[PDB]
């Protein structure tokens, strides 16, 4: 007779399994915050203690309980014998989750760069016949460098920021679409367009290399 | 997230996507609260359309916030109701 | 709940006199298997206090924290206002 | 039988395997992008895992 003491324990782990939880849970909303996506072992020890349910076999011994009155007949032993082996069923699985969530280090991970992320949406009038003519040499077009000129405030960034959002709604071959701001100065600041190239492949940021050095390595990464 | 902003005090028309605040749009449910002492700016940062006046406080309203500086035995000289004193 | 056995071991010292009879072996049977069953709890209890390294976790930011609340006269027909727009 | 346990072990195995195998591609590609090569040893686990 081993089930008054084992669906005790059952207990002090249920409340344990709750408390790790709470800290797994909180520990990967802190991970979220920062944009990171939820590390794929923590999430399947999560889904494990969601999927757990651990009230049905407590709903099962209740009413054994009230079986308990004469359990000892073969009339009632017939609940007895399935809830004495159910509740080792769910106690290791309880007492193993318990083992793993505690032994987290790691609760989320930098997800891959999109492959175009939004820019500002204002709202545009009159921008429909334009962005046609410009979707029309991208797709259509022979040369695989176009040029956009006009006079100031007539529309070429904001083009570009209604370009590169429309490319997130549609189907396209391209990996990287990169929006880099050379308007900074008209001497080329060459750090900061590689550090925005560079973010945007998901390299990391050696400070320390010279110019020329990373502008070969940005042309053997972005030319693959 | 659906934020809510409330921006104390501008002074000048300032771009929000430098500072890290995306403009919210009728596509988000987020929403932006700037307050300023000119209708100019007001309207520089796209709120015309939405634009509320401070107005200032009403007459008897101005009285009881008159009445709450006063100290103890002050306000006792001009607290007192029915009778009426210079 | 420490205290509980204690007073149940209390009761059987008044009958230890002659806890050889049958009628008290009654109670010193249940003491004798209960003291082990909070033993070992209590036991358990140390070593798990005793390895604890952190004791608190930061809790995640408030929807909204409180800002200072001054007491405010003739504000509610314009706070209206702004719940109107928001 | 006591296939009716041991199966339902493989389900946890199975899903446990498919989110250690998303780690590790998630982490070779952050390899790929620096223009390395994934590790000869890492190419051989993840080509066990495909052909399972
Ligand atoms: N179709 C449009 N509808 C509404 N506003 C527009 C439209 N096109 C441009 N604008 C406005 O034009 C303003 C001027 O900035 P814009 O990005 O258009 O400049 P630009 O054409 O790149 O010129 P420059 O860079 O030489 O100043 C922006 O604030 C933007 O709101």
């Amino acid at each position: 007779l081993h089930l008054k003491s084992n669906w005790s324990d059952l207990d002090k782990a249920k409340k344990l399994l709750l408390a790790v939880e709470t800290t797994v849970r909180a520990r990967v909303t802190a991970e979220v915050d920062k944009l990171n996506i939820c590390d794929p072992q923590v999430q399947v020890w999560l889904r494990r203690v969601e999927e757990l349910q651990l009230d049905a076999i407590d709903e099962d011994y209740s009413q054994l309980r009230k079986y308990s009155c004469l359990g000892q007949c073969t009339i009632h032993a017939h609940r007895r014998a399935s809830i004495g082996r159910r509740v080792l069923e769910a106690l290791d699985e309880a007492n193993k989750l318990i083992e793993e969530g505690r032994r987290f280090k790691k609760f989320g991970f930098k997800p891959l760069p999109k492959i175009v992320d939004p820019l500002p949406q204002i709202k545009t009038f009159g921008l429909e016949t334009m962005l046609s003519q410009l979707y029309d040499l991208f797709e259509k077009g022979d040369s695989n460098i176009i040029g956009v000129w006009g006079q100031g405030g007539v529309g070429k960034t904001t083009l570009l920021h209604v370009f590169n959002n429309d490319l997130e709604k549609k189907a396209h071959d391209y990996q990287v679409v990169i929006f880099i701001e050379v308007s900074n100065s008209e001497a080329l600041n060459t750090v900061e367009i590689q550090q925005t190239i560079s973010e945007r492949l998901n390299l990391p940021w050696n400070d320390a290399e010279p110019i020329a050095k990373r502008a070969r390595f940005l042309i053997k990464a972005l030319g693959r | 997230k659906r934020f809510v902003i409330l921006l104390d005090d501008v002074r000048k028309k300032f771009c929000l996507e430098d500072v890290g605040i995306p403009t919210p749009d009728i596509n988000s449910q987020s929403k932006l609260i700037l307050t300023s002492r000119y209708r100019e700016v007001c309207f520089q940062m796209n709120a015309q359309r939405s634009l509320i006046e401070m107005q200032i406080l009403g007459n008897d309203a101005s009285w009881e916030l008159f009445l709450s500086k006063l100290s103890t035995e002050t306000s006792a000289a001009v607290e007192p109701l029915g009778s009426q004193s210079a």
